[PDB]
């Protein structure tokens, strides 16, 4: 029984433009065992409708999944994503910044 | 070039609902093209790139065979190492296998790999001559003694050696486009100050494709600089992938730096300045 | 194409 707690970096497609759509991703990585948890988050709310990709994982064989939703930044509204897993106490939360 | 074709097969245990899950996801470098998802609403073996779609059923129903079988034998296989490791059917467990062949820059066979792992860890490897199995540990020793018996490395090889380089090239070809196609970095710098006498310069490559990039921040001439927080390099979600380098800077030194951005969809390197 | 057997542990 080997656990690897997951690398999140929440970001989006393109540069943050407000007003301008775009796309907002949370992508876990590096993680075992499979079973995730991963919400995205309009000001503390849970986004309904996200996506995600088709488990994988890379050659340490860990696993990594983009999860993501079409969104409008704007300076007010605060994103971010909600993540769980055994190998955390409680989710953790990390917001988006659009400068990363 | 170079290239490679490879499967990721992942089989998860599920006590309360029977059934383990099982994945299987195909992949011409870096790209995805198919994929097995036994839980997916179509347990059938389907396109993930569009240049798949020209495919005709006797292939789909064929390859959703081959995962159908192979989700039966890692059931089998989830089983037995339950008891290999004397483990409680109620927990859950995983099993996966890598497997994958790569081209020389020359067009043919360069090396072949096939790997087995349990609820994280190596289990059993294919060894490099591609006929022969290291166990990782004693349970892995039966696994590996039952193998050799068996004569597995022979077909792992065959496959590995032809059918897995045959096909690359069917895949290379149907995929021509995408496939050969790089797209280079878009590029750019940013401030974003800490102190009253320093900032965080970020070097940004977004959108680029394949995934292999490289980014250096030297200042005026000599290299890395006691700072460079580099982020994994991420998928955008398109296609593509971004990735960035961050260096502290005293203000007013802002160009003593220079970032390097190295990509194959380059015609040569680029550098960056505030 | 996935390889055509796998291996019994």
């Amino acid at each position: 029984m080997i656990q690897r707690t997951p690398k999140i970096q929440v970001y989006s497609r393109h540069p943050a433009e407000n007003g301008k759509s775009n796309f907002l991703n949370c992508y876990v990585s590096g993680f075992h065992p499979s079973d995730i948890e991963v919400d995205l988050l309009k000001n503390g709310e849970r986004i309904e409708k996200v996506e995600h990709s088709d488990l994988s994982f890379s050659k340490d064989w860990s696993f990594y999944l983009l999860y993501y939703t079409e969104f409008t930044p704007t300076e007010k509204d605060e994103y971010a994503c909600r993540v769980n897993h055994v190998t955390l106490s409680q989710p953790k939360i990390v917001k988006w910044d659009r400068d990363m | 070039g170079s290239h490679s074709l490879k499967y990721f097969h992942t089989s998860v245990s599920r006590p309360g609902r029977g059934e383990p899950r099982f994945i299987s996801v195909g992949y011409v470098d870096d790209t995805q093209f198919v994929r097995f998802d036994n839980d997916a609403a179509s347990p059938r073996m389907v396109p993930r790139a569009p240049w798949m779609e020209q495919e005709g059923s006797e292939y789909w129903d064929r390859e959703t065979r081959s995962a159908r079988d192979t989700a039966q034998i890692f059931r089998v296989n989830l089983r037995t190492l339950r008891g290999y490791y004397n483990q409680s059917e109620a927990g859950s467990h995983t099993l996966q296998w890598m497997h994958g062949c790569e081209l020389g820059p020359d067009g043919r066979f360069l090396r072949g790999y096939e790997q087995f792992a349990y609820d994280g860890k190596d289990y059993l490897t294919l060894n490099e001559d591609l006929r022969s199995w290291t166990a990782v540990d004693t349970a892995a020793q039966i696994s590996e003694q039952k193998s050799n018996d068996a004569s597995e490395a022979e077909h792992q090889r065959a496959y590995l050696e032809d059918t897995c380089v045959e096909w690359l090239h069917k895949y290379l070809e149907k995929g021509k486009e995408t496939l050969l196609h790089l797209e280079p970095p878009k590029t750019h710098v940013t401030h974003h100050p800490i102190s009253d006498h320093e900032a965080t310069l970020r070097c940004w490559a977004l959108g680029f494709y394949p995934a292999e990039i490289t980014l250096t921040w030297q200042q005026d001439g000599e290299g890395h600089t006691q700072d460079t927080e580099l982020v994994e390099t991420r998928p955008a979600g398109d296609g593509t992938f971004q990735k960035w380098a961050a260096v502290v800077v005293p203000s007013g030194e802002e160009q003593a730096y220079t970032c390097h951005v190295q990509h194959e969809g380059l015609p040569e390197p680029v550098t960056l300045r505030w | 194409v996935t390889a055509p057997r796998t291996l019994l542990l």
